[PDB]
């Protein structure tokens, strides 16, 4: 009875169902987890918010067509607005968290496509100008729930100021890398004939036990297009793609006044 | 330990289909020879011992090259010749730096060795006595010298090595000296939180490693005055990982670098030597 | 305090003495052949037996 | 400071770095004081309302003179760098009336405080260097 | 060594101290706790925020006068934007909470005068329009940090739509009792020449184990002077008094988007 | 021998005050 | 006569043997993790205890 396909996850008040998954990646094989006091840093008691912010969280979903050349996101910045979740982050100093990711497509029997879903952990990207180096806004890098888009071109500004956002070259990884590559990286295809979702859980990733989650993005979450979407009475057609993420074992320390982003 | 041997098998008539899989579920395909062919036994005496990370990494890879000069300066931009500072990183050169980027965090020793030339500047301005170097470490904080012969290179607890040309190439061990519990290669953030409506400038920072990286600086000089004979010396300046771990894996770099990020150049994205037809061997 | 150890073998032992109070002036780590690539090439939460449907 | 002095030999610092505050007015004087350190990332308080939701203490003038106000060690990073650096970054100590200072007639209406600093048991320093503090001509 | 009059308190990252106290006082002599599963009702698992919300809280301070009739808090409405504390109320449909109160008045061997400090459970108001009765806005009702004041006349609208605010008339309590009964509610009295604080520490207290904290305050605080502030080197002198106060043992269920009370 | 580990520990409502002291000692 | 002595960690033990007569000749000490901070931080004559009050 039971199924590689078919499964549920619980997680707070929240539930989220496949009947046509392709098992599910646990990153680098390991479950997230609470930081251990052996491997314990600030010494302040912390806040573990348990279920008001380790559950699922969807964000605006996005459109594929048969022209997307892909989509990523941050984390915890596409969360950073999510619920309890967002207000923890932002009324401490330090955070870590666990993921569950949950990335949702389904299509036909008659639509072709396949999506690559690869988290990376630091997920640096090249900016837009050649007039500097590492030269990149933090409100570019930190779009939030909208996250980004992949070009298939690299077009770097005339001026320096005007350049300050990634150079997201999909056949590049956005970095200078080869995207062939990316398999690396704890992932999961979205192969329309075969599955309709992909489910990677993530443990905390850094070279510390926990960091400024204002200041540094833990993973990138990438989406791209490996096979383009095609399907033969309407080859302007669109499907969604839904992003569903749950914080796991989170744990904050250093707390005082809310943190407010620059938003320009 | 050694790498697989292959055993005897023959020939399958089964619902057993080790061929087929799917790679949907993140995992790599797993088959190997005896599933698809029939195989003899071969016993497999060869080992990984030349890719373990510290075979691996177990070379002294030349990761800068510096100038310094011994002459009478009589103008601010000579006298700035007389000595050269340089902020300790491996962006400089590119092949020990692509090797440590196949990874997002590193946690090792270091062994730094130095190569030290000298050639006559010119022939008409007599010789030159044999010069002794002063390369001192400068932690962030310790002040830098702004003159060859300035307070700051009697180094009472910098540690600076006073090397005697034509000696051995000098050569000394660097702990693990993170801030973190590893090196991080890669950085996706800032080193402050920029808030709203503050009135600190946001349109010229900058983003990743750079804004929080600080190894300190080398400083060298020649601690001989000047002869008649300018002399003109090349620092090259060597680095070895030691007791290496590593973690989180990564595609290698596939394009030139232009700088310390992972930024890249417009004339220099093409990696790829088109083939002539995909049928083409 | 000499270590006695095997040499990687040529066309059988070595000795080291450690001759500095501080472990980063070693020389190399001896080898270590661990490995474990499932990490990488099969992080999966559910066992997937090769002879078997990878889905079922 | 004589901690700060004995810093800027060492590159690396970590721990809890303890503020005594000494009350210097006269006995009839009463008081209560609120002091508090707020870890860094977020605006820095320049109000009660927003330093008292930091880590702080409300001190109470009186027999006893001197009361001791903690910066825990809360950073990210294992260590500290001993130079301004916006990656270490410490967060902000700040101190407010919680009431006020109340005197009787006859009595000074302004006083003063002494404010010292100390390293806890659980500091520790690295990386000996040079101190920008001491210097020579030549 | 150890004294009635000398007294520290901690609570999360917060510590309060006095050389002045005089005791304190645990109300019906139960001190908070969390909700027993022989006792629950709401079957979702609770977020219990501990250190991020369970922590002092220091009010806008008001100023004590001669002519001063008293100040009135309540419970939880006066802590609703207090850091993580609001949040979590305001994210969730439920809460239970205790409290640490700890009211600071200090003045000098010279002044005099002696504050009632009461906590009152289901502190319900006389309203000040005659054309109705229980009619109160909620806006009014729900003042937050800065609280109320008392007034030692009773003066009702001429019309319904201006009297929806309390008749907080000091020697009726705002309710119709006698101010000189008030204590038979838990309380302490900061009398100048013997203390400078009170501390009364409060269980949840309701007929029910949890409940809608933005429709329903569970305690009254209030502060009347029972002897007049008196300094005869100037009779018009103001001293301050803070309230600062910390919830206990915070349990929430019954998490959604966020709360937000119209505010006019 | 290491510097000093922080013990677990939550809080107080206690006649015990180690917040306060008299640097007057010499302490 | 060689002494064996533990290493400082990075990222396990040494060899030492003294070669001339004078111990001035010595490289240096051992590490000496003795300290009594409480000499110079607390050098009173009556014990305070930190949970009493300072002055009784
Ligand atoms: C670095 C360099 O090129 N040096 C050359 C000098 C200088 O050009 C002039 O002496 C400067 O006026 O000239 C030479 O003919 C010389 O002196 O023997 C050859 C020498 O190699
Ligand atoms: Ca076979
Ligand atoms: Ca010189
Ligand atoms: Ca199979
Ligand atoms: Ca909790
Ligand atoms: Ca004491
Ligand atoms: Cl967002
Ligand atoms: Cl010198
Ligand atoms: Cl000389
Ligand atoms: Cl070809
Ligand atoms: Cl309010
Ligand atoms: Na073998």
């Amino acid at each position: 009875g039971y199924s590689d396909r078919v499964r549920q996850i619980t997680l707070g008040n929240s539930t989220i169902t496949t009947q046509e998954a392709a098992n599910a990646v646990v990153a680098y094989g390991e479950w997230p987890s609470y930081l251990d006091d052996k491997e314990a840093n600030p010494i302040d008691a912390p806040t573990e918010p348990d279920v008001s912010s380790n559950r699922f969280y969807t964000l605006d979903s996005v459109q594929w067509k048969s022209t997307s050349r892909g989509w990523w996101w941050k984390l915890p910045d596409a969360l950073k607005d999510m619920g309890m979740f967002g207000q923890n982050m932002y009324y401490h100093y330090l955070g870590r968290s666990g993921y569950t990711v949950h990335v949702q497509c389904n299509a036909s029997k008659f639509h072709q496509g396949a999506l690559g879903v690869f988290a990376i952990p630091e997920y640096v990207m090249a900016c837009n100008t050649e007039a500097k180096t590492s030269y990149v806004s933090y409100v570019n890098a930190n779009p939030g729930e909208k996250g980004g888009v992949f070009d298939n071109a690299y077009n770097p500004s005339a001026e320096a100021s005007e350049g300050r956002k990634f150079a997201a070259l999909d056949y590049l990884l956005g970095c200078g890398v080869l995207a062939g590559n990316a398999f690396v990286y704890p992932h999961q295809i979205i192969n329309l004939r075969t599955n309709n979702s992909a489910t990677l859980v993530l443990p905390y990733v850094n070279s510390l036990a926990i960091d400024c989650m204002a200041k540094h993005n833990n993973w990138g979450l990438v989406i791209l297009p490996l096979c383009k979407l095609d399907y033969a009475p309407n080859s302007s057609t669109e499907i969604p793609i839904t992003v569903t993420i749950a914080p796991m074992f989170t744990e904050f320390n250093g707390l005082r006044n809310i943190t407010v982003p620059a938003t320009q | 330990p050694t790498a697989q041997s292959t055993p005897l098998t023959s020939g399958v008539n089964s619902q057993e289909v080790p061929a087929l899989t799917a790679v949907e579920t993140g995992a790599s395909g797993q088959a190997v020879p005896s599933d698809v062919i029939e195989t003899r036994h071969v016993v497999n005496y060869k080992t990984r011992s030349e890719s373990t990370l510290e075979s691996f990494f177990g070379r002294s890879a030349c990761v800068t090259i510096l100038e310094v000069e011994n002459f009478n300066a009589t103008t601010d931009a000579d006298r700035k010749k007389q000595f050269t500072t340089w902020a300790i990183t491996y962006t400089d050169t590119v092949q020990l730096r692509r090797k440590l980027e196949f990874f997002t965090y590193s946690r090792f020793d270091l062994e730094m060795t130095f190569v030290i030339t000298e050639r006559y500047y010119a022939s008409n301005t007599g010789h030159a006595r044999n010069q002794v170097y002063q390369l001192m470490y400068i932690p962030p904080g310790a002040p830098r010298p702004t003159a060859w012969d300035d307070y700051t290179w009697q180094s009472s607890s910098n540690p600076s090595v006073f090397y005697t040309y034509g000696s051995a190439p000098p050569r000394m061990s660097i702990p693990y000296v993170g801030i973190a519990n590893a090196y991080s290669h890669f950085y996706d953030g800032f080193a402050r939180v920029p808030l709203k409506d503050e009135t600190v400038d946001s349109g010229d920072t900058y983003y990743g490693l750079v804004t929080i990286n600080d190894f300190g600086t080398l400083a060298v000089r020649v601690v001989n005055e000047y002869n008649p004979a300018r002399i003109t010396s090349k620092i090259r300046v060597y680095m070895k990982p030691k007791h290496v771990r590593c973690w989180c894996p990564r595609p290698p770099r596939a394009v030139p670098y232009r700088g310390e990020g992972v930024d890249f150049k417009q004339d220099s994205i093409t990696p790829l030597t088109a083939v002539e037809n995909i049928n083409t061997f | 305090g000499a270590q006695v150890s095997s040499q990687k073998v040529g066309a059988v032992n070595y000795t080291t003495i450690n001759y500095y109070k501080d472990s980063a002036s070693n020389a190399a780590s001896k080898l270590d052949f661990s490995q474990d690539p499932s990490k990488f090439t099969e992080p999966v939460k559910d066992i997937m037996i090769k002879t078997a449907p990878a889905l079922n | 400071t004589m901690l700060g002095e004995i810093l800027n030999y060492y590159t690396h610092w970590t721990g809890s770095l303890r503020f005594t505050f000494l009350f210097c007015g006269s006995m009839m004087a009463t008081g209560k004081i609120l002091l508090s350190y707020s870890p860094p990332g977020a605006k820095p308080p320049t109000t009660r309302k927003d330093a008292m939701l930091g880590t702080h203490i409300i001190w109470d003038l009186g027999l006893q003179s001197s009361c001791t106000m903690l910066a825990p060690w809360i950073s990210n990073t294992v260590y500290r760098r001993c130079i301004k650096d916006d990656f270490t970054e410490g967060g902000y100590i700040t101190c407010f009336y919680q009431t006020r200072i109340v005197v009787p007639s006859g009595t000074p209406t302004s006083m003063f405080m002494l404010a010292f600093v100390s390293a806890c048991p659980d500091f520790s320093v690295r990386l000996l260097r040079d101190t920008n503090h001491i210097s020579q001509r030549t």
